[PDB]
């Protein structure tokens, strides 16, 4: 009955891995840093009409345990009416907090929801949490668990995507996202961090390389039995072609995101302007050992579901978890090559693993509006065998 | 990356030596004074000694860091730090990031280097001490170790913070060096961790550093100018926060420390404790820019301006002379008088024999008298199991107080403190049976509360040697001796007994005379605006729980009875019967009919067994259950930050009072005897520095200290109107 | 509004207690998967490719409940690959706040058929195992004013006047409720027995449970540095003294366990053969002061009836996690909740509070209570940390 619309979509500068200007602060602040922001945005917000936080965390453990985002809501000093809720659906963390916070709007027991994630892998490395898959050696013996990058190195090889191939989609999204900042597409989203005294601690995703040449991405090495394992189940294959570097991979970043859905009952009674509206949500998945296919069914499922089609959709935006992912993802769908991922992807800027579905999903809010376009299809591979689907409307 | 600041010019105050084994020797001497201090000179000066050492660190093998002072380095320059505007935090933080960066580079220079700690290091000193290596410390009368910076509003900024928590755990570094900015002499200094050797003389410093510098690089090569947090199997001691030992009571120290401040408004030791905690999570780097931040965010506050102008700058005029008469010459002290034996009198007698004065305790009978020395051998006996003082010191000191009961062996006194009841007709009489058995040129002091001293001044001859010199219980603890100035009280009375305060370690502000003088008075306030509140129907715990949260030592219903509800109706029935017969009219304060409804229902304090408490077995039981019946508690439910912002007003608008009205001659006597005296909370800085750095919702000054008076007068009364002097 | 959600099946683990306990030795991913298997026997023809989700609640995800639990249990039972799974920590409510989800998945109409529960072994996993985003910033403990939930149960009862043969005597009511209704037969059905890859029985019953409960024993116990109070009292300047009332005996038990709630619209039922047990009725979600960390249910229990339309007299049971004993209490009183309509089965005093699991498995008892006595309604929440409060109404089909 009720539609879901999105009113804000913000998110933080993506600090890397190695010397991260984001290292020194807590997962925490920087979720706080993205609520008073949205309180800057609309100072005269009845904050009481927000019935709960939803963040996506891969690793609550340390800085991220305790239900980060109950942590948020108090030391944000929210109404402690307004709920908190950690949520771990690995890589999809961040787009599962958004569509489970539309579908509590549209069963109208919830008004006005905000939903995101946060991640700072530096200061909480992924595995930190452990895990069912390691401890217990007689589950991972029988579910045959192996890792995301032997799975993307794997797709590579059975759809004959060379290095050179998948190089050159890294080459790709680092032009396309330099090209996104300096037209100045990310200013009004990406919020800087700050201090406690409001001194800058960055502005800008740092992860960028944006002076690559293919002649360097060619240069990079690639990333325990797990290649025997792989092919125990994949017996058609004889060799895995290992293609995938820390230039062609996602980056490990830290960073946070913050979107507000609400009805437009509530949107109207707190005078806010609907930017998107949601459309529809879908959930699939495929093989567990190859993990990251998944998407494919999830986004079939969702343009089923809404009634739509390929040409229907003006934006695909799918995380760059791996090159190799994102170009079996077009292949399969037939994705128009200056359709996919427009403005860069993780590649170039960051995984913030928690967050990574709501920044790509405010990256799209931003670009359809910027372009004065109708629809984009927003999607996630996940580790497992996984994968989430949204279409939004611009509004 | 640079060591200097900038990337005509400051002076220098580092000497360059390297002798033949290629050990250079870094002497600290600022020209601009007698003591090393951390200003503009230093940072510049160690900028260039930290770059020549790695031009050639090719020729040099280790490094001594020595001064030329009586102190090794002592803290850093409050008049610039004073400053720091909330837009100067850039500055600030890139200034104890490059302070932090020479310290940095002269601990990871692959040479060992020790500091030659000949005087006191405190705070930035002791702070290139832990830059060292190795720290060797002289055993020297005066020389003291810490870092202090708490007890001005701010935090040990140049690493102190980050170094002490990778030497001792998160939990000792808090508790024992941190959170109380505690000093500690060589031999405790050593006892601790903060330094390794200890000689005799400070000859022996620069040779004995040397000496180890050739024994660590001949025995211990390959770690030979390493820190431990420096080597690759490095475990914090307590553990890291991740740990599980730890883990476990981490999230209680924020608890444990916010009892410890009873809920008050101090902000320095929750950013000590949040730098230590988020410092032990990450490198050590990471750490100490964490650490620079809190620092940043402190010095551009308010309350460590109101703690810097009053702990140093008014504390420093005091001490030096400042309400002292200056053409006045000594007059030492040979044996004191002491009259009267109650907690007062043989808490005089404690201190003054604590500082070396032969001490006559007079009463009325040795069986008082020698009750009043036993006051001297219970704080003597608990300090001997304790451990403070030795046993032929403890002899000596209580063989110093003679009690007697006898008017005749005051013979040989030079200087009186009195301290019976207050009654003018008894001072009278017992001034008089003692101004002819004593000296011709003695001190004729009298602990008073509130009685005039011009008035008891005419029971004696010498009216000139006639002065106030009132003491605060327990004297034992209590620092402060406010000073009365009678109308016939001579300026050479006024240094002798301010010498004499500094003498048994006191600190001291001259007073005008006048009713209440300045600490009695103001006080007054205070216990007047918490009892209204009790009649007004306030809950008695929320007015208690306000006291506590304003930051004052004890909560005013519980002070109450320590100065017993009996002198308090005595007080109001003679300032009644002061403005009744001299022709006008009387306006009661709305407290005076708490204090009589109290001694009706048989409560007049402690003294008398029960108050505001109950009182089972000397030690305070809880609250009386029968107050919340009495005075209908819960009908009047005022937000707490009101009744807290009652008593702080209340009391630094009568400090404005007495500063217009003449009695105090200084707002750093104001400040340090609020402090001091009467315990006005130390974020204030003082009852004065509480108007001119107020801080709240509305806004910061003595624009919004009036705007936060007038919302108190519109709705609880016109005694919250500020007066002319601040319009 | 869309789609109707129904309750098709709610089942739990025995509650194995702490110290020496039986399900000690039994990983909490082992726990989920048993009640899987129970599933498939119940519904043998069912296909699972039309469950689109699993839902687990678990407040520490960490060690054997870390990386995803959920999604462990769909790969190690053997599940389809597309179903999903998905870890949620509502501390409290995770297992309420995933049957929730799950029914609000289906309402949205973007989803047919979920499963949903909760998860925790706290003999091998303790409560604080995850750390906590403001258990390791001071600065942000300090501004909160943190107190733990047992400090406020303690708070709650020195206000609302409740003594410490008060608390003692509902911890008392509950020990024989919950005996009784073992003795009946009342969970038989429900309560799925805990087997080794063996087949061999390991635990068949809440072995927390102290039914042998007297009056003078409850008054033996003791109540269990930190400076909490002086914490807790600077927020609450009005209060005295607090009187810690609450013990080991009357406080929730610390438990391992595991429970499974099947949710669907009743197409997703008619489909698949399903026979639907309850309605979901409503949810909200609401809470109270964070330092009192406990009133958290009393907003959340009038915002769920005044979404159906309903009053406290249209509830025929009312189903109250007991936490601590004074919560229960200050919830009877401020509703005027009849003693006989309120955890009439007994409560976590009794047989435990595995937190990640506790909102399923109270939300199961009131599906078959509601079955045996042929009632219509029952009222289910809890509270939370921080003041938080889920609570859940459904009928019976
Ligand atoms: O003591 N200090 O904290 C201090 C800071 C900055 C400067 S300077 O920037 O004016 O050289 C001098 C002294
Ligand atoms: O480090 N400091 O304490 C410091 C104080 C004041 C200033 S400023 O006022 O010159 O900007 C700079 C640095
Ligand atoms: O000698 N002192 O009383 C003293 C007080 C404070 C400091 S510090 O806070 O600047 O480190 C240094 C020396
Ligand atoms: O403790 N008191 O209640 C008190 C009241 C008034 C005065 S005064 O009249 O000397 O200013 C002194 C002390």
């Amino acid at each position: 009955s009720e539609e879901a619309f999105i009113y804000e979509a913000i998110r933080t500068p993506r600090g890397k891995q190695k010397n991260g200007s984001l290292h020194e602060v807590k997962p925490l602040s920087l979720v706080v840093g993205l609520i008073d922001e949205l309180r800057k945005r609309h100072p005269d917000l009845d904050e009481n009409l927000i019935s709960d936080v939803i963040l996506g965390c891969v690793s609550p453990v340390g800085d991220q345990g305790g239900d980060i985002a109950r942590a948020a809501v108090l030391a944000s000093g929210m109404p402690v009416t307004s709920g908190g809720v950690q949520l771990n659906r690995f890589c999809a963390s961040g787009l599962e907090a958004v569509n489970t916070a539309a579908q509590k709007v549209r069963s109208g027991w919830d008004d006005l929801v905000l939903a995101g994630g946060v991640e700072s892998m530096s200061r909480v490395p992924m595995g930190s949490d452990g895990g069912a898959m390691g401890l217990d050696p007689a589950t991972n013996y029988d579910v045959m668990f192996v890792p995301q990058s032997i799975g993307a190195d794997l797709i590579a090889t059975i759809e004959g995507f060379s290095r050179e191939d998948v190089d050159a989609y890294a080459l790709r999204s680092q032009q396309k996202a330099a090209e996104a900042w300096s037209g100045g597409y990310f200013a009004k989203s990406v919020v800087p961090v700050r201090d406690q005294n409001g001194l800058l601690i960055l502005d800008h995703d740092e992860h960028m390389r944006p002076d690559t040449t293919k002649e360097g991405l060619a240069k990079l090495k690639p990333a325990g039995g797990f290649d025997d394992v792989a092919l125990q189940k994949y017996h058609w294959v004889e060799k895995i072609n290992h293609v995938h570097t820390g230039g062609n991979s996602s980056g490990i970043v830290d960073g946070a995101a913050l979107v507000m859905i609400g009805s437009a009952a509530a949107g109207k009674l707190q005078g806010l302007t609907p930017r998107a509206r949601i459309v529809a949500t879908a959930t699939s998945g495929a093989d567990p050992v190859i993990m990251l296919t998944g998407p494919t069914p999830a986004t079939r499922k969702v343009l089923d579901r809404a009634g739509l089609t390929v040409d229907d959709i003006d934006l695909f935006e799918l995380n760059e978890a791996f090159a190799s992912v994102v170009l079996k993802f077009q292949k399969d769908l037939n994705i128009p090559d200056e359709k996919l991922n427009v403005n860069g992807g993780a590649i170039a800027m960051g995984h913030p693993l928690g967050a990574t579905g709501a920044m790509i999903l405010g990256t799209m809010v931003d670009e359809l509006e910027r372009r004065n376009a109708r629809r984009a299809l927003i999607t996630l591979c996940i580790g497992g065998g996984m994968g989430v689907a949204t279409i939004i409307e611009r509004v | 990356s640079s060591h200097h600041h900038h990337h005509s010019m400051p002076d220098n105050t580092i000497q360059w030596d390297k002798d033949a084994d290629g050990i250079v020797t870094l002497t600290m001497d600022d020209p601009s004074g007698s003591t090393n201090v951390m200003n503009e000179a230093y940072i510049e000066s160690m900028g260039k000694a930290v770059d020549r050492l790695v031009a050639e660190k090719d020729s040099i093998t280790g490094v001594v860091v020595a001064s030329a002072k009586k102190t090794f380095f002592a803290g850093g320059d409050v008049k610039t730090m004073i400053q720091a505007r909330p837009e100067d935090a850039g500055d600030v933080f890139n200034t104890v990031e490059t302070i932090k960066r020479q310290l940095r580079t002269l601990e990871t220079l692959g040479k060992p280097v020790v500091a030659a700690i000949n005087g006191a290091a405190l705070g930035g000193g002791l702070e290139i001490a832990l830059a060292c290596h190795h720290r060797i410390a002289a055993d020297v009368k005066g020389s003291q170790l810490g870092l202090p910076e708490v007890t001005l509003g701010l935090l040990p900024g140049g690493g102190g913070v980050t170094r002490t928590v990778r030497m001792f755990g998160i939990q000792n570094a808090f508790v024992s060096v941190l959170a109380q900015g505690t000093r500690f002499k060589p031999a405790k200094a050593k006892e601790i961790g903060l330094v390794d050797e200890l000689v005799a003389t400070v000859e022996e410093l620069v040779p004995a550093a040397k000496a180890w510098i050739k024994e660590e690089l001949k025995a211990n090569p390959d770690g030979a100018g390493v820190q431990p947090w420096d080597k690759k199997g490095y475990k914090m001691p307590g553990g890291t926060p991740s740990s599980p030992g730890l883990a476990a009571i981490l999230p209680s120290f924020p608890s444990n420390l916010r009892k410890q401040l009873k809920g008050a408004p101090m902000p320095a030791p929750r950013a000590i404790l949040a730098a230590a905690v988020e410092g032990a999570q990450v490198d050590f780097d990471t750490a100490s820019r964490i650490e620079s931040r809190y620092f940043a965010s402190l010095v551009t506050g308010q309350v460590a301006k109101n703690m810097m102008q009053a702990f140093f700058f008014d504390l420093q005029a005091i001490n030096a002379g400042g309400s002292r008469p200056e053409g006045i010459g000594k007059t030492p002290i040979k044996r004191i008088g002491v009259l009267g034996a109650g907690m007062m009198g043989a808490g005089i007698a404690y201190v003054s024999a604590k500082a070396g004065y032969e001490v006559v305790l007079k009463d009325v009978s040795l069986e008082a008298a020698a009750k009043g020395k036993g006051y001297s051998e219970k704080l003597e006996a608990k300090a001997l199991e304790r451990g403070r003082t030795t046993q032929e010191r403890s002899d000596a000191l209580l063989a110093r107080i003679t009690p007697t009961a006898d008017a005749a062996d005051f013979k040989g006194v030079d200087f009186v403190i009195e301290a019976v009841f207050e009654n003018q007709e008894l001072k009278h009489k017992v001034f008089g049976e003692i101004e002819d058995i004593v000296e011709p040129n003695a001190i004729l002091g009298s602990n008073t509360s509130t009685l005039p001293i011009t008035g008891l001044a005419t029971g004696v001859k010498r009216q000139e040697d006639f002065i106030g010199i009132h003491f605060f219980s327990p004297v034992d603890k209590m620092p402060l001796v406010e000073i009365i100035k009678g109308e016939k009280t001579s300026d050479e009375a006024l240094a002798r007994v301010f010498d004499y305060t500094l003498a048994i370690g006191k600190t001291p502000i001259v007073v005008n005379d006048s009713r209440g003088f300045f600490t009695s008075r103001v006080i007054g306030t205070f216990v007047n605006e918490a009892l209204a509140m009790l009649g007004e129907g306030v809950e008695p715990a929320s007015i208690e729980q306000a006291g506590s949260q304003a930051g004052y030592p004890a909560p005013p219903l519980q002070l109450s009875d320590e100065l017993n509800l009996e002198l308090m109706h005595k007080i109001a029935v003679a300032t009644r019967k002061g403005v009744e017969d001299a022709g006008g009219t009387y306006q009661p304060h709305p407290a005076e009919a708490v204090v009589e409804k109290m001694i009706e229902l048989g409560r007049s304090g402690r003294l008398k067994g029960a108050g505001f408490y109950e009182y089972a077995d000397g030690k305070r039981s809880g609250l009386w259950p029968g107050l919340r019946e009495t005075f209908k508690s819960g009908s009047s439910q005022p937000p707490l930050q009101d009744m807290i912002d009652r008593m702080l007003f209340a009391e630094a608008l009568e400090t404005q009072k007495c500063l217009d009205e003449g009695v105090l001659t200084s707002t750093a006597d104001a400040n340090i005897g609020s402090i001091m005296g009467i315990g006005f909370p130390p974020w204030t800085g003082g009852s004065a520095q509480f108007i001119v750095g107020y801080s709240g919702p509305a806004g910061t000054g003595k624009a919004a200290f009036v705007a936060r008076a007038r919302e108190l007068a519109a709705a609880y009364g016109d005694r919250f109107l500020p007066p002319e002097s601040l319009l």
